[PDB]
């Protein structure tokens, strides 16, 4: 209320409403889903036109060859977050020859959004993200949000309706959790979980969005005619 | 009024209200407490399962600063990660210029000037965070507990959070039952038994338990995470208390 | 953040004027009058002090007229630090044309940067303009005698005579009704002490409370001289027109 | 962080006043009378000494200051205000002037620099003005002696006498009719005196009040010998005991 | 650096700033630029609430940016000399790194880049000023007028108005400016630039300013009695 | 009103941020007092550890600023060790380029200087604290010297501060009255010490325990602070008598 | 007042949103991609008529494979345009090749968002960029100072937008010739005018793979306004 | 002084044919008179069907070699996957080097 | 560059300047005109280290002509002069100096009098009845220093200083392929096309 004008405020509850109105437009973004096994990670997303005459937003991003991330939000922030994912992973490389652990990866983002919540003049940036991969460790799922708090999961969604597929990824854990060495049944569990929130609209050709890193598997997205497998 | 819309703004009574607003951010996290004993620390913390979905033991709260001190805070866990990142950094300034670790006084108040001089302009927010901390040195064991306000002291047991009220009526009894001291292995046990007691003020949601100790003669003077036997046999101390 | 305390000082009105500029002019406007008259054979500058008190040392004192070199000279009106900042500025720039160029600084070339450091503070910065309005007066061998005004706007213009300050509106009609293009010097010392006599707010003119310059080329042959009125001088020429 | 205040806090209002000059001086009206007379041998200036507690040691706390071996400042309002600017004051008689033209500046210079500095604090980011009017007594070689007024705004006024502060109207007035152009220094002294008894309410005497002179070269209070040309501060401080011994032939 | 965005977006979509900076303009003195077919004439309204002006001395409205470009304007005065100077200044960098002068177009384009730049940098306001720029591209002799204003936005003109009751003027030029049939010759051109601010001015005594370019840097400002003689044969030739 | 938000005047010359920074100067409910002997300056100042789970060796409100120098604070925690950290940093720098130790009165005016500055400057607020600075001078001999949220700053020859500060100034007064010295005419430390104590009971009207009490003392070429055992020795003194 | 960079309740930013409004009172532009090359249509809509029409520049080439069409603060544009040209021939120095259509795009939206407390305030102006590269053929970008751009067959921005939208959504299909594209863009861009369309107060222009980037002369849409007028008569 | 150039010896060479080309170079690496390595390689798999080899100063050859690998990865980050062709690499690699004119990579760079 | 000369008579400065640039062991151009036209009575003539000569004249051409611009007036020979020496005065302590020496001739319009002013590389300015800088000057100055009087003829100043172009062609080593001679006086600047 009088609380509200910018990042540098708490209100009298303790609350940053800057941070909070950015969370908000995660929620108005289209439904993304986070997905894993011990041998693969999956991310599955609907995309979003403007009209009949326009494409669909792009919804997923390569940060490495052993890493990526799904999106929710404002997506020049997504744009700007990938980016810097992609100089560290890419650092990592050159002065270490080693490969950003997932879990870094995560800490990283967390205090790059920190930064924007503390000072005046900035704003939170107002995107969520899905991070997947597979480092030393096994597979990964992190989610991200630009409050700075990013969370390791086994599944989960974000965006509008999210809530379906996050309530189907609990109920369906034990089963998805030991799909391994089986990378088109892992992707049919997120395409099931996704399906979860999805209202007067239907998973087309042009609509779906499937990204799958793994044990043997680079980070590789598929669009369009490669989807149409899994419809 | 409005006094309360700017930081570094005094009232009229002499206070700064947006320092106060973050201590509300402190109240509404989960609980986490510090324990010194004979010869160490212990540090606990109440991890709330939201969901199924959550990966067992791989969302880790407690962290290490430098190989000897131990932080763990309640509140906004990003304001609490800025500030151990700040904490490496002077710590890591200290041992180059130094050699020498840093001692842990000499931590509490790098972390306790930080954190005043965002109490210093209105174009930096205060810390939404209460930070328990604490490790071995050459001068023995020490607990500390900073707040938002850049406030900080020594402490024979410390707690923060949503039960921190439960979980200080169960420090002071153990001050009062054990005059000349704990050891490191029971006050392990201790903070499992009171996390289990302050889970009763957030008793929605059920929770997992992390523990982590220093200690001169159970972990050689290090911060070590508490995991596998030592851990659930913790767990299974406190579970019998509950009961 | 700070934001709040910002007062914005250069912003433009609904209707298209400078809040802070129209203000300063408003402050300006209490000030002590200053006239500035140009003559054939050249210019006088004259200026009332502000209420002065019978304890104040009048000699060794220095207001309203100011030397910038040893051609040019300025009147002011306005608060009297803001314009020393301005003098002392204007005084480096006509050293820097004259070690540039050899040459003394033509007046107008002078008068366009104090001007235009003026308007700068009005564009950008956030800061208050200067609270000064100058009365310049000045000879080169371009134009010879020239007057100018310059106000917080960084707007300068050339005049044969002008006032600024206090009671400018009464003092230009005053001005307006009994200059000619002919007028000598003496003749425009006789109206400038007059018209001051006519528009001031005290009781009568005294030598105590004016400040009076003349810049002649009646020096000897082809050269222009300054001359700064002492008290005694301003006494006599008070008396020479019969004001007292 | 950083100073993110880069704008004027000292502004126009719509009457034309600048507000917080305005408010300065009213800072500098509720402040304890300070007082200046200048003589044709020399110039007095002086002050009553409001002590804080009794327990205070009111010797360490120095309302009137050296700023050259030639010039001494007193004030009236904010004393932490005063502090500073007489720091910055002695620093700038040398970095400004000794350190160019190897002797002091003329009393009506360094009071130049002195109204610069608190002009700039009425134009400058971020700052509000200094709460302080000062009273700069001096000599030099080709003016002789001279008393200056500085006030808020930066504005300076030449005096052969004034008061500053508190009872500053009836101390003015009280001046009027003592004041002649023979006056010497020790006559000045007696009426400075007389007038600030006004103005004082408490205690009156030689360690209640603050009281310095410029006049004759002091080559006692030099420290060496040897150079005929140097021949000592002008600026002396009057002590506890000087002060008493004048307020008995009061 | 004082930072603060001072021209910034309204609900409505308005650059509120950079709308103000127009009332500055509306507030300015007249000015016109009518292209005849082989000349631009640039006409200035001077206010006569000042008597006791020295004219030798005192700034003229129109400024010439180079020997065969002019730029007039409406609105803050001070503000102007900004933009005549860095106009004036890219004029001759332009001849040493080209070895060619300006042409009307580009010398506009870049004044209209410095006025956009005041309208979206921080801690800046935008002018209050529009202005007229014409002249003759080097080698060419057609003639060229345009327009610049606080946004940033320039166009070319056949004839066109800036300042107070520049509608009222504009009107007039509106129906009497033949597109088909520009002013053949210089008299032409002044007079019916004179014409058009007769209808706004007052007295055509030392009112209004007059300045004629022609091709090849061919600049030249009329004198009272000159641009009198147009006033007094205009009069003659109404009363019928 | 933003004119009580940051160090800008009133409309009647105020100050309000400084002013409101006065009363945070209360906030910890804690009275302190300095006196000054023949060869020494003692300061004692309350302690009160409301917490049973504080380790109450780590609360205190007086610091070592150098080997000579000793200050207690009047104010909050995290301001009070802000300006501790700086006058520690300016006493060493001073002695670095200068070649002999700080006077206490030369870090007096220093540090108030840094307060005045945040009364003129916007963007920082003032410290809510009030210093007070203690030693033996080599020159001026035992001293005290005290610094406000103002800027001000003078000398004492003998000073309190806190919520019931003027209790134990008239007190103090009323002594020096009777005496008709500036100090304390006592030998040892230690009776000065006991001399405080007394006279901060009789101000207050309570009485103290050895954990109750926090005292520094001053003396030629060292300031220290003493133990609970060493207070409890002075407590013992006072009592048989 | 309030930050440059805050964030509504509802989760956007307000001075981009604001700027969004400045857009519609815009002049009207148009694109249509077809598999023979992009057709770019705008509206000059001219205040007055002593200005000189065709000094109006809505339509610019950035690059022989690129062009762009403007609605909004068309000021705006000039810096938006000087950073894609500058992009685009710093590609082919860097690469010795033509750079994408997608990433030039993405270039100019870089741009966008770097406003704060960088410029003041976002760009008060949405691009329509058209372009061929020999990776993805024709394509046609909608450019936004909210930093987002989106692929179109079809797309119009301005003041006649919203209408003109929904009859590019009638009118488009997978199969238009270049003169089919080129008479749609002239009929509905004289469907959402306020004055009536001819050759001085509208401007067409394409990009094809052969001929690159081509601004048409008012002779030519002249006689294509003409085409129009026949053909709509003709049933 | 300090001379921060040395020269570690070996040859390279590249032959094309109609649809094929080899990049060739032999293993040994060198300082003064003694061998360093039998078997170091410097002939490299940069992807996109491009070969490399920096020789001369080898620590200047591997870092080009680094940076140009390096800048393949992002111009496929940049251009949507875009196969790098080979005359792009090529006017790649002359800005990497000349961005060094005056502490120059002292290498002989055959793709 | 190499060559320049300047002489001022009772109406007019004439400056002669070599047309040769040469380059290593080539002669590379025969008709260089090593002068700029600062304002329309005001003609500088330079010689000096190859890209400075002409960066600097251009250079000082651009400020001249900006300033007429600016002011509606042609500054002074003499106050053009004093800006030309105190940028090489500024120059001559810099990372990298001009090494460029500049003669400078004009027309003084409100004194009526020829001025012509000597400067070289380090900012030493001197006001002369003739001028010449680098090696032409030990033939030049002694040859003028007999036949030169303060009160010759335009046309005299060109018969003395054909007289100092074949003492140069007789005596100097290299073949500076002739000069460009030109002419500063109340009308301005022009060129004689046949020397
Ligand atoms: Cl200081």
């Amino acid at each position: 209320n009088n609380y509200d004008g910018d990042t540098v405020t708490f209100s009298p509850t303790g609350r940053l409403f800057q941070v909070e109105y950015a969370l908000e437009a995660i929620k108005q973004g289209s439904v993304t889903v986070g997905l894993r096994s011990n041998t693969h990670a999956v991310l599955v997303a609907l995309k979003r036109n403007a009209d009949e005459l326009s494409s669909y937003q792009k919804k997923i991003i390569k940060c490495d060859e052993h890493m990526g991330l799904s999106l929710a939000g404002l997506a020049p922030d997504a744009r700007v977050l990938s980016n810097y994912l992609r100089q560290q992973c890419n650092y990592s490389s050159l002065v270490f020859n080693r490969k950003l652990a997932v879990e870094r990866a995560g800490h990283l983002l967390c205090d790059k959004a920190q930064k924007n919540t503390q000072s005046y003049g900035g704003r939170p940036y107002g995107v969520g993200l899905l991070i997947i991969g597979y480092d030393k460790s096994g597979a990964h799922l992190l989610e991200f949000q630009p409050s700075g708090n990013v969370t390791e999961l086994y599944g989960t969604a974000i965006g509008a309706r999210s809530q379906g597929a996050k309530t189907y990824l609990e109920r369906t854990l034990d089963t998805f959790i030991k799909i391994d060495g089986n990378p088109d049944e892992l992707i049919k569990a997120g395409v099931e979980a996704i399906s979860q929130s999805l209202r007067d609209e239907s998973l087309t050709v042009d609509n779906l969005s499937i990204a799958i890193v793994g044990k043997d598997t680079p980070f590789t997205i598929y669009d369009g005619e490669a989807v149409a497998k899994y419809i | 009024t409005g006094y309360d819309l700017s930081n570094s703004v005094f009232s009229p009574d002499g206070r700064n209200f947006q320092v106060e607003y973050a201590v509300k951010a402190v109240e509404n996290g989960t609980t986490s407490i510090g324990i010194k004993c004979n010869d160490g620390v212990v540090f606990a913390v109440e991890k709330l399962i939201t969901s199924k979905l959550l990966v067992p033991q791989k969302n880790v709260k407690i962290q290490v600063v430098d190989r000897h001190i131990g932080c763990v805070y309640s509140g906004l866990i990003p304001d609490g990660r800025h500030l151990v990142n700040r904490g490496r950094e002077e710590a890591a300034s200290f041992k180059k210029l130094y050699k020498t670790p840093i001692p842990i006084p000499a931590f509490a108040d790098r972390l306790g000037q930080y954190v005043q001089a965002h109490t210093l302009y209105n174009s930096v927010r205060p810390f939404g965070v209460s930070t328990i901390f604490g490790g071995v040195d050459k001068n023995g064991a020490h607990l500390y507990m900073l707040e938002p306000s850049g406030s900080y002291w020594g402490y024979k047991g410390a707690a923060t959070g949503k039960g921190r009220q439960s979980a200080k009526a169960e420090l002071e009894k153990l001050v009062d039952h054990h005059p000349e001291g704990l050891s490191a292995r029971e006050a392990v046990k201790q903070a499992a038994k009171i996390i289990y007691l302050a889970h009763e003020d957030n008793k929605e949601k059920d929770f997992e338990l992390e523990i982590s100790w220093c200690s001169l003669s159970e972990t050689n003077g290090l911060h070590k995470f508490v995991k596998g036997d030592l851990l659930q046999e913790a767990i299974d101390f406190a579970q019998k208390e509950i009961n | 953040g700070s934001r709040r305390y910002d007062s914005r000082t250069t912003i433009f009105s609904p209707e298209g004027r400078l809040y802070q500029v129209e203000y300063a002019l408003e402050s300006i406007s209490h000030a002590g009058t200053a006239i500035g008259i140009m003559a054939s054979d050249g210019i006088v500058l004259a200026a009332e002090r502000k209420v002065t008190s019978t304890l104040l040392e009048q000699d060794t004192s220095t207001e309203k007229l100011y030397k910038l070199n040893d051609k040019i000279a300025v009147a002011v009106a306005g608060l009297t630090a803001d314009a020393e900042i301005l003098i002392n500025t204007a005084r480096i720039h006509a050293q820097n044309y004259l070690k540039t160029y050899n040459e003394d600084i033509p007046v107008e070339i002078l008068v366009r940067r104090l001007s235009d450091i003026k308007q700068g503070y009005t564009q950008h910065g956030g800061l208050r303009p200067f609270g000064v309005s100058f009365i310049y007066a000045g000879y080169d061998d371009r134009y010879g005698y020239q007057l100018y005004t310059s106000n917080p706007s960084g707007n300068y213009t050339g005049w044969k005579a002008i006032s600024v300050g206090a009671n400018t509106s009464a003092a230009q009609t005053l001005l307006q009704m009994d200059y000619k293009d002919d007028m000598k010097v003496d003749d425009a010392i006789e109206l400038a002490l007059k018209t001051l006599s006519k528009t001031t707010d005290s009781s009568a003119l005294t030598y105590d409370r004016l400040e009076f310059a003349t810049i002649r080329k009646g020096a000897n042959d082809g050269e222009v001289y300054q001359k700064i009125f002492k008290p005694q001088e301003i006494k006599d020429i008070l008396v020479k027109t019969g004001i007292t | 962080m950083t100073d993110r205040y880069s704008f004027s806090l000292t502004t126009f209002s719509p009457s034309g006043k600048l507000g917080q000059i305005d408010y300065a001086l009213t800072a500098v009206k509720q402040g304890v009378t300070s007082l200046g007379i200048k003589a044709t041998n020399g110039v007095v200036i002086a002050t009553e000494k409001k002590s804080s507690s009794p327990l205070a040691m009111s010797e360490t706390l120095s309302k009137v200051s050296l700023l050259t071996p030639d010039i001494g400042a007193v004030y009236s309002g904010m004393g932490p205000d005063y502090r500073v600017l007489v720091d910055k004051s002695r620093k700038v008689a040398h970095t400004s002037y000794k350190r160019i033209y190897g002797e002091y500046p003329p009393t009506k210079l360094l009071v130049s620099e002195v109204a610069k500095i608190m002009q700039e604090a009425t134009q400058s980011g971020g700052v509000r003005p200094f709460g302080v009017s000062l009273l700069i007594a001096g000599h030099d070689e080709f003016n002789g002696f001279s008393l200056y007024q500085v006030d808020p705004s930066g504005s300076y006024f030449p005096w052969k006498a004034t008061a500053i502060g508190k009872g500053s109207v009836a101390a003015k007035t009280f001046l009027e009719k003592r004041w002649n152009d023979e006056l010497e220094l020790e006559d000045a002294i007696h009426i400075a005196l007389l007038t600030l008894k006004e103005s004082v309410e408490g205690e009156f005497n030689g360690d209640t009040i603050e009281l310095a002179i410029i006049g004759d070269e002091n080559p006692d209070l030099l420290g060496y010998t040897g150079i005929p040309t140097d021949k000592g501060p002008r600026f002396r401080k009057l002590t506890s005991q000087e002060i008493n011994d004048r307020l008995e032939a009061l | 650096g004082y930072d603060r965005a001072l021209s910034i977006f309204s609900p409505d979509g308005h650059i509120f700033q950079v709308e103000y900076a127009l009332e500055a303009v509306k507030r300015g003195t007249c000015a016109v630029g009518v292209k005849g077919k082989n000349c631009v004439v640039l006409g200035c309204e001077r206010r006569s609430t000042l008597k006791l002006q020295d004219t030798r001395i005192t700034p003229s409205k129109v400024s010439k940016i180079d020997s065969h470009v002019v730029l007039s304007f409406s609105g803050l005065n001070a503000d102007s000399r900004i933009l005549i100077e860095k106009a004036r200044v890219e004029a001759q960098s332009h001849r040493l790194t080209l070895e060619d002068p300006v042409t009307v177009e580009y010398l506009t384009r870049y004044v209209a880049g410095v006025q956009q730049r005041y309208t979206q940098s921080g801690g800046v306001r935008p002018f209050g000023v529009s202005t007229l720029i014409a002249g003759f591209d080097p080698r060419d002799d057609e003639p060229k007028l345009y327009q610049t204003e606080p946004s940033g936005i320039y166009s070319s003109w056949s004839a066109q108005t800036i300042g107070r009751n520049s509608k009222t003027v504009r009107e007039f030029l509106e129906k009497n400016y033949d597109r088909k049939e520009p002013p053949a010759t210089v008299e032409e051109c002044v007079k019916l630039t004179v014409r058009s601010l007769l209808e706004v001015v007052q007295t055509g005594a030392k009112n209004i300013e007059i300045t004629v370019v022609k091709p090849d840097s061919d600049i030249v400002a009329l004198s009272s009695e000159e641009i009198n003689q147009y006033v007094t044969q205009i009069e003659q030739e109404k009363q019928e | 009103g933003y004119d009580r938000h940051i160090t800008i005047f009133s409309p009647e010359g105020r100050l309000y941020q400084v002013e409101y920074a006065f009363k945070a100067t209360n906030q910890t409910n804690i009275n302190s007092l300095a006196v000054r002997g023949k060869d020494c300056t003692v300061v004692i100042s309350q302690k009160k550890v409301p917490d049973k789970l504080l380790d109450p060796t780590t609360v205190s409100y007086i610091f070592c600023i150098s080997r000579t120098i000793g200050m207690v604070v009047n104010g909050p925690i995290p301001d009070a060790r802000n300006a501790a950290l700086r006058a520690k940093a300016e006493a060493a720098e001073f002695r670095y380029k200068y070649g002999y130790d700080m006077p206490c009165d030369v870090l007096a005016k220093r540090m108030a200087n840094l307060s005045q500055i945040y009364t003129q400057r916007a963007y920082m607020r003032p410290l809510g604290v009030i210093l007070t600075f203690v030693s033996v001078d080599e020159e001026l001999g035992p001293s005290i010297y005290k610094t406000d949220p103002a800027g001000y700053y003078v000398g004492y020859k003998a000073t309190a501060t806190g919520p019931k500060q003027q209790e134990i100034t008239t007190n103090l007064e009323n002594h020096f009255k009777k005496s008709k010295i500036d100090h304390i005419n006592e030998e040892s430390w230690e009776k000065v010490v006991e001399f405080a104590i007394t006279h901060m009971i009789d101000a207050l009207g309570t009485e103290f325990s050895k954990n109750d009490l926090e005292v520094g003392v001053a003396t030629k070429d060292k300031f220290f602070t003493l133990s609970a055992e060493n207070i409890e020795e002075r407590l013992v003194a006072i009592a048989e008598q | 007042d309030r930050g440059v960079s805050t964030f509504s309740p509802e989760g956007r930013l307000f001075q981009v949103e604001y700027s969004l409004e400045a857009i519609k009172l815009g002049s009207t532009a148009i694109g249509i991609a077809t598999k023979e090359g992009v057709v770019l249509g705008v509206e000059k809509r001219a205040t007055s008529p002593l200005l000189e029409s065709d000094s109006i520049e809505k339509i610019v080439e950035i690059d022989r494979h690129i062009g762009c069409a403007m609605s909004g603060l068309t000021a705006d544009a000039r810096s938006m345009i000087e950073h894609a040209r500058t992009a685009a021939v710093t590609h082919n120095l860097y690469y010795d090749e033509d750079i994408n259509v997608e990433s030039l795009t993405q270039s100019v939206c870089d741009l966008a968002l770097r406003f704060g407390e960088l410029m003041s305030r976002p760009f008060g102006v949405a691009l329509l960029i058209a372009g061929h590269d020999a990776d993805d053929g024709y394509q046609l970008f909608h450019a936004e100072p909210s930093g987002t751009f989106y692929r179109y067959n079809a797309k119009a921005i301005g003041s006649g937008s919203e209408g003109a939208q929904a009859e590019l959504l009638n009118e488009w299909h997978s199969s238009l010739t270049l003169k089919e594209a080129e008479l749609l863009v002239l009929k509905i861009l004289k469907q959402v005018m306020e004055e009536k369309l001819d050759e001085n107060n509208a401007q067409l222009s394409c990009i094809t793979k052969q001929d690159g980037f081509k601004i048409y002369d008012n002779e030519k849409t002249a006689e294509l306004i003409k085409e129009l007028k026949e053909k709509e008569a003709a049933e | 002084q300090f001379n921060p150039y040395g020269d570690n010896g070996g040859t390279i060479l590249g032959i094309a044919g109609e649809d094929f080309a080899v990049l060739a170079g032999d293993t040994r690496n060198i300082t003064d008179y003694s061998i360093n390595s039998r078997y170091e390689p410097k002939v490299f798999d940069c992807g996109d069907n491009i070969v490399m080899s920096a020789n001369g100063f080898a620590a200047d050859g591997d870092a080009l070699v680094k940076r140009f690998k390096n800048s393949v990865k992002w111009y496929h980050f940049d251009h949507n996957d875009k196969k790098l062709s080979i005359n792009s690499a090529a006017r790649n690699i002359q800005h990497l080097l000349y961005g060094k004119r005056f502490f120059p990579y002292y290498v002989h760079t055959i793709i | 560059m190499d060559i320049i000369l300047g002489i001022r008579v009772q109406d007019s400065v004439i400056l002669a300047s070599s047309k040769a640039v040469t380059r290593g062991i080539s002669v590379l151009k025969d008709s260089d005109d090593k002068t700029r036209q600062l304002s329309p009575h005001t003609l500088m003539s330079f010689a000096g280290e190859a890209g400075d000569t002409v960066q600097f004249a251009e250079y000082i051409q651009a400020n001249i002509q900006l300033y007429s611009i600016r002011e509606d007036y042609e500054l002074s020979p003499q106050a053009v002069s004093s800006f030309v020496r105190q940028e090489l005065a500024k120059s001559i302590r810099s990372r990298r100096p001009y090494q460029v020496n500049v003669l400078i001739g004009g027309y003084d319009k409100k004194k009526n009098k020829p001025e012509l002013y000597q400067i070289d590389y380090l900012g030493t300015k001197v006001e002369l009845p003739y001028g010449a800088h680098g090696y032409s000057g030990f033939y030049t100055f002694s040859l003028l220093d007999h036949h030169y009087r303060p009160d010759m003829t335009t046309e005299e100043g060109l018969d003395l200083l054909k007289l100092c172009v074949q003492e140069l062609e007789k005596r100097m080593p290299m073949d500076f392929k002739g000069v460009i001679v030109k002419i500063v006086d109340k009308d301005g600047i022009r060129q004689v096309d046949d020397f």
